[PDB]
């Protein structure tokens, strides 16, 4: 048996490689980005945004974030999904973004995912899987984003209930806001300190 | 074959989050322990990228940003295999790479090192592994460069890489180094990895029989991702 | 490919018939040497068992005899590969196993050890290897037990196994032990095997990456049978 | 190259695993046994029985015995048989039995096998291949059973002729008897001592 | 002989409070250093428990909770000596033990592992050492079990123990393991102890000459407590 | 010379073994508990209670606590006490308790100890020695409980004065309250963080 | 303390019955294995011999048969301790010894070796061990002698000894040799013992500090018998 | 722990040391012998005699034999006897003898022992424990002598029943004969071969 290749930090230039277009490097015709909504994508459109803070409260302006989520019916656009349900054919389920170099805000345009089966017949509340890379972070940090308007579903979520500190469960719930017709979920991540966001070993 | 969960990540085979000799980690590491969860469909699935969208020179860093001429530096081919921990090839995984140029300078706004910029080098590429888990790309060997950790800190030459494969739990970003670089022994970032055998797992090896006469040298570098276990009794995933 | 005979059994790799430290062998071992014969169709053929006749729980000793509850003991999965001496997989071979329960008590009329009986454990299973020679079964780890050889003789924990495969000459019954058991070093039955390397060939190894979280541990154990030689010149079998 | 896995004794409980039904363990729906005759099986029905004795003449009551044989025309029900002849489709050719715990008698219901080719164009006399396992036996003992009414064929059998002691050849010949219409062949096995049965390394 | 204080506890011979690989310790370890004090009568005294109050089966975990039958599992006797660091026996010390059953299941409300419960096993015992510091108890060997640290964490088989002896400063709770268990090398709780020699100090050794034929195996395990120094000059305790 | 046996955590089930009665295991006739007052015990009866908190302020519901103290005249019921004074014959001086599984409150019924000699002719203020065991705690944590109504004695206590941070000295003082005639001393323990309780190496 | 049975005899620590290099054993060794039994009162008891019946010179082979003068030969004292396998002294055990004289000649009718007889030497003595298990006797060092096994076989110098102690199961007869004798390496009788460490257990060691000036040399030789186990639970002996 | 001192043969002169009187060596005033009956000894007097044979049937004339037995009521004259019954005070329970150099006959004068408790409440049939030493014997051989007139008791003896070969059980039964008023039990021992006497590892 082999050992997994060891992780190393992405470093401060992680966007030359992962978001060249935004570092002003036009080497690719098709570029990956933070917009998961195609014109025929099903579901309610939502905007996910926030900032990532270090232990002193300073926002990271060199952070790289990716999200992975199910379509509107809770089906993953992946051959490993075994639900036997058809997935929305116009949905990649993944995106990538960096923080704005001045402000530190990051965002994605996506849709609100439907609920996905949990283990042993349970049902998970709607959530988006999120990972963070940056200079200083030796291994990508995994977390999940749940929605404050799904309080009923959240109370029965297996993963959330597995966190014994209820004060820490709240760090995983984004707040719904409505900016000029658009639904926005604000999710700030605190890597260290007070109200430190929960991170998972998955 | 019914697949179960990925094998647990062996935390002793990776650097810890808090590593004081790498100063930036001091304020960017959680103080709480990570919470381990049992995997669900969310952790065992991942996206699919189609080869149709990749351009012909996406894995050729020597030519994909060349405008008036060729970039300056040592022409090298890097190739190898991506497999999971149980030895199975990892097919159609997306491998993305980025690196500095021959001077150790990145084509990034924030890099103001005096090492000279190369107008014909971009520094980023991507490829999908084939059915045998094989990948190959061509580039210019990057130069080492100074950074501010202690004032005279120098990174060994390295190429940054990222892999998105079959399951989200396999998501990995790391860096590989070049056999014989003496800066490898002094790097505080490489020293965050606890064991010597794992530090060696990041060194690409000179592959002399695969050099191309009067043209390029070649390095061999294999990557191992977490592997899934098969289920023969109760399938609790769902 | 035209097949010839099985390679000769290497008698130095097996226990001898007469082994005085295993007292019961003293009157149950032939005094004459075995007579070696050249193989015929009788020795190179063997029966075929169809998978259709096996029940769904035949390889699950935890559930195949459970009535009111689950058996008491350590839940373990044992898996591995059966191959011949030249490394080829042995396909559709019948593997039968039997063992004591967690107390070291067999569900046999003649076993009157005080170790307690488990009403939900039977102790016997069977499976057919797949096309890669793979087999997997689940059980409760057996406990060691006392027997009368010298008065205080104790067997290490073990699982008895039997294989019927492609040729009658491959017929084999043996026993495998669990890595780390200290009774392994003192057992007169295991010590009938002359060499240390062969004694080690019967120890199943802890397979940590294949443990199933909050459920069962796993041991890996491979088995090697005699192999057939190919014929390229005269085919004297018939 | 690999070494064969070493043999070990089957031990005194070898029937929990190999004949559970007879140790009163009902774990399997289909159980293997000592009856090789199915209703459409071709050939003359015969009963094979005997006892196995230790060096002091005591019968083993913990012994496990299996037999392997050809059908009525001398064809093995095995993919390794290369005669290019069709085998009886209602014949497994194998069975297993244990000795009765009180008496020590063992038996099988099968049919008299036809003659099978020997090496280099020779013909073997009809025989049944037999193996013995028991506490005290470190490696299964192989022997063969020939029939006393096939004296002509036996005199030309390659394996029997390869035994230089004619007094030992006789230990491999079962005696035909006729118990109320049934044909019975009595074959006692002496593991050690006077008239020790011949065992083979095959 | 006038007794002075107990020898200082050697902190390098014990685990530290903060041990990140044992996740629960991250929020249950003081951030401030312990404050060392000079001992007084409070630290050198301890309570006395009378043997009169102990029942006849208090040290017999096989029978002290048996109702309809015997518990299922491997019958074992554990014995040994308790001494102080200067080698003197520790007399009439109270030794309390608790453990899981053969399945690795504790008879606790919060233990919901699928390993089966044994209606005839309780899992707790106690004894007083004799004048030679000797103790002996009988039990069923516990099975290993899964717990949530990393998701696939497994404890080696162990028996928890506690000692109240002559002085409050000697108060100690720990755990002993069984010779040869392969999980011993991987346990993050046992690895909180810094040195290999101290990790070995928790392994009970197979004691073959003391096995009881056709009945039980036996393990030998000695325990060392802090010892008091004698005073020959000024007696400052009071 | 020998090394002390290394400590290990008591683990989450530390009450199966130490307080079986409360885990519903009736294996012993005589069970140890948290009541140190017998009917003839001398001294003023007091109740000691509190909660133990982790670094995030959550109370530990799996904690095991023991206390060790002198009788009403400051004499220990131990052969190692060298005061040459007779101890109260109806006093064990020790008890054990766990936190309530729901609330996390723990308590003992005992008496207020009298003052005990300190080293070199000094006098210690009345105190109870307390130790804590729990999952996550690798070595039992030792602390002491002093009483806020013994301010005069506390100011002259050798151990308290040996703590250079006066803000930390206060973590060792329980507060006296009077619930319906009963005298109660509230002593909360913070294992980590702000107002972390002082722990001793004794 | 309630005593249970003697620990099982470890047959690997003793010679086997059949040892072909010691020719007389070929027809005087059972062909059947020994039948192990569980002990009863018959095996754990033994007779008592009173010191009152022993004469003053019973342990003095130099004077107990001297008539006209002293025997010819090297004056030596042999002493040591008899203990059981768990290290306890064996008190009041009867130790009987017999040996050849300085010429290697026994005072037996059947010994017709040309080595000369000594009219002042008898060659037999006896003693009871004291409360510490100590014994001491004085004698003349025996000479080696020829015997017929192969025609030129020679025994190293040795003294035969027998012990009757607390239990019949401890009954033992053996022989001890003298440090440095070169015949020890060639003796087929001593070579019936399988292991080198056990062969060394029969060599008496020169004890120089205990030589008696201008008088006698001294050898130290300790003997270990089987030991009894203590019973703490069921006492099945009766 | 220590290993038992290894056994070695007694050699051909084992009587110089163990029966000097009979090798004509008068070194001791009190000599041990084969007469266990003292004038006040209780019980019925019996004579035990026989010969010891090697594998070719030749009697050993260099053999040394000792016996150990209980008194008339089944009590051993040993401090290890825990029956709480008084033993006959005029009985040593042990004796020693050698074979006659010409004939090879050996004998003892003793009494018929009473039955002794067996393990777990069982009762053993009357028996004498016997050990044999001689040139060629590397370790003393242990056996037991039972009496043919105690057939009822013998059938319930635990040790005899533990021998699975009934033909071997008979080698342990001496035959009662009546030579001129005296009761004699004849017990021949065959060390090797046909009718080999059963020997025990005790
Ligand atoms: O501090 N920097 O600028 C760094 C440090 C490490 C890197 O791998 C890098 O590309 C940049
Ligand atoms: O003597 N027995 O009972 C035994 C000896 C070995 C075994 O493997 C067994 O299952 C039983
Ligand atoms: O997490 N648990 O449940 C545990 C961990 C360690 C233990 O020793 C235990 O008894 C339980
Ligand atoms: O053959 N002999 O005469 C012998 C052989 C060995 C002896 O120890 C002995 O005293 C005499
Ligand atoms: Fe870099
Ligand atoms: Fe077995
Ligand atoms: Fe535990
Ligand atoms: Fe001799």
């Amino acid at each position: 048996e082999l050992k997994e290749t060891p992780s190393q930090t992405g470093g401060p230039y992680v966007h030359i490689g992962l978001l060249p277009k935004q570092a002003n490097i036009e080497v690719f015709e098709h570029n990956l980005d933070n917009n998961l909504v195609q014109d025929n994508t099903q579901g309610q459109r939502i905007r996910l945004e926030g900032q990532v803070f270090d232990g002193l409260g300073l926002p990271l302006r060199d952070v790289l974030i990716e999200i992975w989520q199910a379509d509107t019916n809770g089906v993953y656009p992946s051959q490993a999904d075994t639900q036997g349900k058809q997935v929305d054919p116009n949905f990649l389920g993944w995106g990538r973004t960096g923080a704005d170099f001045g402000t530190g805000f990051w965002s994605f345009n996506t849709i609100k995912p439907g609920a996905v089966p949990g283990r042993k017949g349970s049902t998970q509340a709607p959530h988006i899987s999120l990972i963070i890379f940056a200079h200083g972070i030796n291994i990508g940090l995994h977390t999940r984003v749940y929605f404050d308007d799904e309080a009923e579903a959240n109370a029965k979520d297996p993963v959330l209930n597995s966190i014994e500190w209820a004060t820490r469960r709240q760090t995983l719930v984004a707040k719904r806001e409505e900016r000029d017709g658009e639904v926005v979920y604000r999710f700030d991540i605190r890597i260290q300190g007070e109200n430190e966001t929960v991170f998972f070993d998955i | 074959i019914i697949w179960g969960a990925y094998a647990q990540r062996n935390t002793e085979d990776h650097p810890p989050a808090y590593a004081p000799g790498y100063k930036t980690s001091v304020l960017r590491s959680p103080k709480n322990a990570l919470i381990s969860i049992a995997e669900t469909l969310s952790e065992v699935t991942a996206p699919h990228f189609s080869a149709d969208k990749f351009g012909p020179k996406d894995n050729d860093l020597i030519l994909n940003y060349a405008k008036d001429g060729l970039p300056i530096g040592e022409r090298v081919i890097v190739h190898g295999y991506v497999r999971d921990q149980f030895g199975r090839p990892v097919k159609n995984a997306l491998v993305e790479v980025w690196q500095a140029n021959a001077s150790g300078r990145y084509r990034h706004p924030n890099d103001q090192y005096i090492g000279a910029m190369d107008p014909n080098f971009g520094g980023c590429g991507r490829m999908l592994t084939d059915d045998n888990g094989y990948y190959v790309f061509r580039t210019i060997k990057p130069g080492p460069y100074p950074w501010r950790n202690r004032i005279n800190e120098w990174r060994p030459a390295h190429i940054h890489f990222s892999l998105i494969a079959d399951g989200w739990a396999q998501r990995l970003i790391s860096q590989f180094y070049f056999e014989g670089d003496t800066l490898i022994d002094s790097c505080p970032i490489l020293k965050t990895i606890p064991s010597e055998q794992q530090r060696r797992a990041l060194i690409a090896l000179e592959d002399k029989s695969n050099f191309i006469e009067a043209d390029s040298r070649c390095y061999r570098f294999d990557i191992t991702l977490r592997g899934r276990r098969a289920t023969y009794f109760e399938n609790d995933l769902t």
